[PDB]
């Protein structure tokens, strides 16, 4: 089945990016953090709410289907 | 054999920092249920009553269905297939045990309830893989079924989600990967 195939290469292709750039995300947010000079407190509150936004976006994922 | 990609999916199915581990195995396990469903569908032609009487993974194992007490029911790969997949595609759905609306929390149970799930799925890939691999072959599917499997056996290893004992059926197969 052909809709099977694409959809499957399609979602594996995605998959493996979608981490890579996850990774790259977390990294660039430490960085920026380091950046602005944010107190230890702060990042945490920072961090806090930017994996809210990711976990919301995880829920809406599963959930739009 | 042959797999979709050089991809690592090892760390793929790892949580992210800072995220929810609940939301993660639920948004995941969905889905690998609509892989596990496309994959069967493929080949649902040629699993019948006549090919496949009971539901069977080789020679030494043969499962049974049950959900409440209940005596577990012997029947048909396509019959178990069609309870098990109704019966998982019912939770999905079900707001208490899955939550849609944002903020709500999953149950106390959420664990038990994915990890019942999960075993379920598992015993999908492998009647296909002890039995319609011929088929799998024939549609040139390999590289599709040994990726969603892959990803589905690393996703459980990291979770601890099924237990080895569970994973007999196809231990040679998952060791390969190993
Ligand atoms: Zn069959």
């Amino acid at each position: 089945s052909g809709h099977m195939k694409l959809t499957l290469e399609n979602f594996y292709s995605n998959l493996i990016l979608q981490h890579e750039e996850r990774e790259t995300r977390q990294k660039k947010l430490e960085v920026a953090m380091e950046e602005e000079g944010l107190a230890d407190e702060e990042k945490k509150l920072r961090r806090s709410q930017h994996a809210r936004k990711e976990t919301e976006f995880l829920r809406l994922k599963r959930t739009r289907l | 054999e042959a797999t979709l990609g050089s991809g690592n999916l090892r760390q793929a199915v790892m949580l992210p920092e800072g995220e929810d581990l609940n939301e993660w195995i639920a948004v995941n396990t969905v889905d690998f249920f609509n892989q596990i469903n496309m994959l069967y569908g493929t080949i649902t032609e040629f699993c019948t009553e006549a090919s496949c009487p009971v539901m069977s993974a080789g020679p030494r194992y043969e499962y049974h269905w049950a959900d409440n007490i209940k005596k577990p029911i012997k029947c048909s790969a396509p019959k178990y297939i069609d309870y098990l997949m109704t019966w998982v595609q019912d939770q999905l759905d079900d707001e208490t045990l899955f939550p849609s609306k944002i903020g709500v929390p999953f149950p106390k149970n959420f664990m038990s309830v994915a990890k019942t799930i999960l075993k379920r799925l598992f015993r999908v890939y492998a009647h296909i893989y002890h039995q319609h691999f011929d088929s799998v072959m024939q549609l040139q599917e390999e590289a599709h079924l040994n990726t969603s499997f892959k990803h589905f056996i690393f996703f459980v290893q990291e979770f601890n989600l099924i237990d080895r004992r569970e994973l007999a059926p196809l231990q040679e197969l998952i060791e390969k990967l190993g």
